[PDB]
């Protein structure tokens, strides 16, 4: 599939925005 | 006009008009179980036709100077493989399109693929020949 | 001749030849069927009449 | 101009009243806009003397042109009788 | 079993008077806010909204509005006469030959009911305005006919078609097609406009 | 139709002409204003006739079935 | 083919709204009682556009009702 | 004895309040004044009233209709009828033949004064227009006041046992009645029935 | 539409149920295919109950068979339920087999109706 | 052949397993129930008689037929003197009833439409 | 009457919905999909309409003297 | 009942709503999201006075 | 379990880290949102008015 | 009354959509018809959003 960019709810980005400032993911 | 034509000319004119009016009749008969999709809008259709015309303008000198139908068909086959991959992508993205914005996005992506990658691929092909 | 008769000239019954010729004509038609009344013999301005490309195969 | 007997007398009179009512609302908006009542510099729920004079002019123009213009439109349309 | 807690609110009025954007209707001033010369009103008369669309609604209620007329009878327009203008009269007949401009009262009532259901449900979401019946709809199309044939799958939105080369050898030219710009065409784009439309025999 | 529809048309014509005449010049009534109203009525009637003609011609020339010509 | 009184009234209403919008758009009242060539051309264009828009709007309303049915 | 009948019109006439809330116990022996039209078929149940052998007479009472056909000109579909069983009354055994098929139970309702009521109701789909322009939607509505009665159950020791194959019925089997009369809202019919009550005499 | 081959995963219970309910209630399914699925559901429902009832009847008799009636209770019960288990399994398996075979036929009819199988065209 | 058609008595087949409405079925009006009517095969100008009986001559005395263990073909086999000695008249009316020679020629041999 | 109150409420709903549609500039021709920005603008416009009507109904209920016959 | 009084009440309610809508459309700015409530009320009062003066002139049986 | 899902999750986490390094915070190619996060399909598709071709 | 409500809805849709689409007063084309259809869809969706927000949202 391909969710269109205007239809792409960046849920991952949301979870990345709620992430703390020290988690390894941010380092990634 | 119709009043200025004889009987046979009126018959021929009516024949041409009726043969042109096929689709109109078929507009009345629609099927319930078919999978509806948002069609490509007229502006996107014209843009895609313009992209195809640009490709044809690029192709024309080489193929018209080619005297071998085998070579012309080889060029057509390669370009058609590329364009058919892109067409499959476009059809997949348009059939699943939820609205005209999605349909326009897909049509614009296809046109950009023709206008950006298509012209370069065609130019390399024609430089080969 | 676009589709030769010599493909199945051994047979006095032209059933395979009929099938092959109709197959070729149907390919041509699928290419050109919906442009007939706007670009070919079925146009309203018959002074601009151009032969339908699948006439010979038909 | 193909006129048929559709509404009875009372219903036709009521529909005429409704049309007059909506014409009155439209003319209210028109008089307000022409006399500059709908500006963004309104200070209170009252009309100054200039606004009242302009509104009186609007009322006079409405009164002195309604029936004559309606009759003229009737004559120029020339709807046939209903029978 | 499906009606446990599906219908809790039933009085649309009780929801109209609260959330709709309008002035409260209990203001006594509404009795005598303005002055009108109504005259004699012996029957209950209801006012219909909009400056443009009110009369049509009244025309919808009157039974005499549904008396069919032949084109010879209705041969006049408010400022135009059609009997003298033959071309305009023919165009008038053709215009009224359209099924969308001559729909019957049943069609108009069905459209009104569907639009009203859409307006009520998409606004209030009361779910009592929708059909209480659960409909299962299946297309029973007779495939044993040689004049109507549906399309298995679909006619895809776009198809790229190769123009056959060397089909015509009339004057040693292998390119049948040539666009307005003067360039020979090798490919063609075919678009499907109506998905549910049948294909002509 | 009904004569009340003619009355509605009269109301629309009157509203348009009143907006045209007194929309930008909110002055007192006069015989010149009467002449202006008559001119506006004539112009509106001519515009109505032209619009009706073109509207009916365009909606009447759209194909709806196979051409017959008897 | 026979046309109802309501359908005739609806056709007259379409004519009325098209005429009103075209007069407002093309300023046809700014004449001496007779339309200019430019105003006539603008009225013709506006009437054709109104015919197309009326047909499209009626089709859209009918399809919305049918989709409610479907 | 109070004689204050709950009105059955609108959404309550499509799905009944006792059916919707599944609280026929709270609705039993409560007067309801329902509007709708009867069907032709009649049902007889053996019963004694005041010591005289007789038959309770029931008849389907269409309280609502739904029109789900959007192809009005092409197809003339049967409307989905929401009906309840109304106990038309009691007739002695010797006069069972006197019961007429399609006979009028009571005079129909008068034409409403309001002109906006001459349209299809949003919920019941009924139009109380004596001369409906659409001849396929003409309905002669009727108002019946009666108490709500729950359906009966088989009790052989009480001598209420019915042989459906042989056509002998002693207890009100709403399920079988709906099935045999080919009614639609089978569950709503099984919920309860209305026993028509007249103001004395 | 489904993958084809030896390495492919066989239809799971969830997939079978989802496809059955899709064929029964979807709008893109013609009346003939839906009727096929409905008739599959109607006739198959008899077999499971019939098998269970037959096993219960046999095991009631088999619990008192000449050798079974003289066995200790545990072995007697196991040997008696052996007919019931076999007949119940037969009924359930036959019901599922009939229902799924006709449902798969309806799925093939749906696929051909909407042209969703390559190498299949008119 | 009227004695062959069993669709005539199909109504009674409805109520053989459904007695529920059978009594109602018995309250109908009898038109051709357990009776045979032959339409006039001749033009008889006798206004004194409203209806003319065209029952075959051998079917009139049911007693004589009630104990005879044979089909009713005796009333139809050679009971008219009328003949048409013409080559062009059709003596079969079943053009398909034939054979395709000793050499079975197809599809002539292999289709009920032709043979 | 309840029917008339419902009619007026729905008419007001339609009128203010199209008012917000015009003010928020959500009607276009490039696509039929109303973006999230336009949806939020429409929701804010509806919120402001609701606030204005709440204020008006509050002030008119306490002091009827503001609106009186003529 | 008093059908004339009911019609007058309906006319008053519709005129009230129409004038309020006109004032709201006039006094709203910045794609909505901005309006002065007291200014809206004052403009509504002014338009109510205007329509009270105009209604006898126009709204009358001919 | 550790053997199987260790290899599988090692590949999954390698993909996750690779797409984080490129600051790709959109959703992957096979994300299927719930019905509340999905765009409804527009049924109303009015076909263009039929018109005779001048050519 | 319901028919009048639906008539008002449809007429307002037509009026606003034709004001938006027919601003340059150019002759229409097939793409212009499609733009009018898109404008009608936008009007209906705006009505949906606004009315939903009015009724507890």
């Amino acid at each position: 599939e391909m969710i269109l960019p205007h239809n792409n709810r960046q849920l991952a980005r949301q979870y990345f925005d709620s992430l703390p400032e020290n988690d390894i993911n941010r380092k990634y | 006009n119709v009043e200025e034509m004889d009987t046979i000319q009126k018959m021929n004119y009516e024949a041409t008009v009726n043969m042109g009016r096929q689709d109109l009749i078929t507009r009345e008969y629609t099927f319930y179980s078919d999978y509806e999709f948002i069609p490509i809008q007229e502006d996107r259709k014209q843009q895609m036709e313009d992209a195809l015309n640009n490709l044809h303008k690029i192709i024309h000198p080489t193929v018209t100077q080619l005297k071998k139908k085998a070579n012309v068909q080889e060029i057509q086959d390669r370009v058609f493989r590329k364009l058919q991959g892109w067409e499959g992508e476009l059809n997949t993205c348009v059939f699943s399109a939820k609205n005209v914005r999605d349909s326009n996005f897909c049509a614009d992506r296809f046109t950009n693929r023709i206008n950006t990658e298509g012209v370069e691929f065609v130019k390399q092909i024609l430089r080969e020949y | 001749t676009v589709v030769p008769t010599q493909t199945f000239y051994q047979m006095q019954d032209y059933y395979m030849l009929c099938g092959l010729r109709f197959e070729r004509w149907f390919r041509c038609d699928l290419v050109y069927h919906d442009q007939r009344h706007t670009k070919f013999d079925q146009v309203k301005n018959q002074k601009n009449y151009k032969t339908y490309p699948c006439y010979r195969e038909y | 101009m193909s006129t048929r007997k559709i509404f009875d007398s009372e219903e036709q009179s009521f529909i005429r009243l409704v049309d007059k009512f909506y014409l009155g609302l439209s003319l209210t908006k028109l008089c307000a806009q022409s006399c500059n009542l709908l500006r963004n510099d309104i200070s209170g729920s009252a009309l100054t003397q200039k606004e009242k004079d302009c509104l009186s002019i609007c009322y006079n123009n409405i009164e002195k042109t309604q029936s004559a213009f309606y009759a003229k439109v009737k004559t120029t349309m020339n709807l046939p009788a209903v029978e | 079993l499906s009606l446990i807690n599906q219908y809790k609110s039933l009085n649309l009025s009780s929801s109209i008077k609260h959330n709709a954007p309008f002035i409260n209707r209990d203001l006594y001033v509404f009795d005598d806010l303005f002055s009108y010369n109504l005259g004699d009103i012996t029957t209950k008369k209801s006012l219909f909204n909009d400056k443009n669309s009110f009369l049509t609604s009244y025309s919808y209620l009157n039974n005499n509005s549904w008396n069919n007329n032949e084109f010879d009878l209705i041969d006049n327009l408010p400022f135009t006469t059609l009997f003298d203008n033959n071309d305009l009269f023919n165009n008038y007949k053709s215009f009224f030959q359209d099924s969308i401009f001559n729909s019957p009262k049943k069609q108009l009532s069905s459209d009104s009911k569907q639009l009203f259901k859409h307006i009520i449900y998409r606004s209030i979401k009361n779910n009592i305005i929708q059909d209480y019946t659960k409909l299962v709809k299946h297309e029973d199309f007779d495939e044993y006919s040689r004049w109507i044939k549906r399309s298995p799958g679909e006619v895809l939105p776009l198809r790229i078609i190769k123009y056959p080369l060397g089909l015509e050898t009339i004057h040693n030219n292998i390119f049948e097609n040539t666009n307005n710009e003067g360039n020979v065409e090798l490919f063609r784009l075919r678009f499907n406009s109506n998905s549910s439309k049948m294909q002509h025999k | 139709m009904d004569p009340v529809l003619g009355d509605v048309i009269a109301t629309r014509i009157y509203k348009a002409c009143f907006k045209h005449v007194y929309g930008k010049n909110m002055k007192a009534y006069s015989e010149k204003d009467e002449a202006k109203f008559d001119q506006c009525l004539t112009s509106y009637v001519e515009s109505y006739k032209s619009v009706t003609n073109h509207f009916i011609t365009y909606l009447g020339q759209l194909p709806k079935k196979g051409l017959s010509l008897d | 083919t026979e046309v109802s009184n309501h359908n005739y009234t609806q056709a007259v209403a379409y004519l009325n709204r098209a005429t009103s919008s075209c007069v407002k758009k093309c300023d046809s009242l700014n004449n001496n009682g007779s339309l200019s060539s430019k105003q006539e051309s603008c009225l013709k264009t506006c009437a054709e556009n109104h015919a197309i828009a009326t047909k499209i709007h009626a089709e859209y309303i009918r399809k919305l009702a049918e989709s409610k049915y479907l | 004895a109070k004689d204050q009948p709950f009105d059955v019109d609108g959404f309550d006439a499509k799905v009944y309040p006792w059916v919707r809330e599944n609280n026929v116990n709270d609705w039993e022996y409560k007067l309801v004044k329902m509007r709708g039209y009867f069907k032709d078929q009649r049902f007889f149940v053996r019963r004694k009233r005041d010591g005289k052998e007789g038959f309770l007479v029931f008849a389907p009472f269409v309280t609502a209709v739904e029109r789900v056909n959007h192809r009005l000109k092409q197809k003339d579909l049967l409307p989905v009828e929401y009906s309840v069983f109304v106990n038309l009354g009691w007739v002695p055994v010797e006069n069972k033949k006197d019961v007429e098929l399609g006979g009028e139970v009571c005079p129909p309702m008068d034409a409403p004064t309001d002109s906006t009521l001459f349209v299809n109701d949003t919920f019941t789909g009924f139009n109380p227009d004596p001369a409906n322009p659409e001849d396929t939607e003409q309905v002669t509505l009727t108002e019946i006041t009666g108490i709500v009665r729950r359906g009966e159950q088989q009790d052989i020791l009480a001598r209420r046992r019915n042989w459906n194959k042989e056509g002998i019925y002693n207890w009100v089997d709403l399920d079988y009645m709906g099935k045999i009369f080919r009614l639609f809202n089978l569950d709503a019919i099984n919920t309860a029935y209305i026993e028509r009550v007249v103001p004395s005499f | 539409m489904e993958p084809f081959g030896t390495d492919e995963r066989n239809w799971t219970h969830e997939e079978k149920d989802i496809i059955t309910r899709f064929l029964k209630y979807d709008k893109h399914v013609n009346l003939k295919t839906a009727e096929m699925v409905y008739s599959a559901e109607v006739e198959s429902a008899y077999f499971g109950k019939a098998g269970a009832l037959a096993g219960g009847v046999i095991s009631a008799l088999f619990f008192n068979f000449p050798i079974v009636r003289n066995l200790p209770i545990i072995r007697r019960s196991v040997i008696g339920v052996l007919p019931f288990l076999y007949c119940y399994t037969w009924g359930k398996n036959t019901q599922e087999e009939l229902r799924w075979l006709k449902t798969f036929a309806a799925y093939q009819r749906f696929v051909v109706y909407h042209g969703q199988h390559c190498k299949l065209w008119v | 052949f009227p004695f062959l058609e069993k669709m005539k008595y199909n109504q009674y087949k409805e109520y053989k397993n459904d007695y529920l409405f059978y009594l109602d079925f018995l309250k109908k009006e009898i038109t051709d129930d357990h009776s045979f009517f032959w339409k006039a095969r001749k033009v008889i100008k006798l206004p004194q008689y409203s209806v003319f009986s065209f029952v075959p001559l051998k079917l009139m005395m049911w007693k004589t037929m009630i104990n005879y263990p044979e089909s009713f073909w005796y009333a139809a086999s050679r009971v008219v003197q009328s003949r048409r000695k013409k080559v062009f008249v059709t003596k079969c009316s079943a053009r398909t009833l034939t054979t395709a020679g000793w050499t079975f020629i197809t599809p002539f041999s292999s289709n009920i439409k032709y043979t | 009457d309840k029917r008339k109150i419902q009619h007026e409420g729905i008419i007001a709903l339609i009128n203010y919905s199209t008012l917000c549609a015009q003010k928020c500039d959500v009607l276009k021709g490039h696509d039929d999909k109303i973006t999230d920005t336009e949806e939020q603008c429409l929701r804010v416009c509806a919120e402001k309409i609701r606030q204005t009507f709440e204020f008006t109904n509050d002030i008119y209920l306490k002091n009827p003297n503001l609106t009186k016959p003529n | 009942d008093n059908y004339a009084a009911d019609v007058q009440r309906q006319f008053n309610r519709t005129a009230f709503d129409s004038l309020y809508k006109i004032c709201y459309n006039s006094l709203v700015q910045k794609n909505g999201s901005t309006i002065d409530f007291q200014k809206q009320i004052d403009c509504h009062q002014r338009l109510i006075q205007v329509f009270a003066k105009i209604a006898p002139i126009v709204v009358k049986v001919e | 379990l550790n053997q199987k899902y260790y290899t599988h999750m090692e590949h999954l986490w390698t993909v996750h880290v690779n797409r984080l390094n490129q600051k790709i915070l959109e959703d992957p190619l096979y994300t299927f949102y719930p019905q509340e996060l999905n765009v409804p399909k527009h049924n109303i598709i009015v076909p263009t008015i039929f018109r005779d071709t001048p050519q | 009354m319901e028919q009048n409500t639906t008539q008002v809805f449809s007429d307002l849709a037509y009026k606003v959509c034709f004001k938006v689409i027919n601003d340059k007063n150019k002759p229409f084309v097939l793409h212009d018809e499609q733009r009018l259809a898109n404008c009608l869809t936008r009007y209906v969706e705006a009505f949906n959003v606004t009315s939903e927000y009015f009724f507890r949202e």
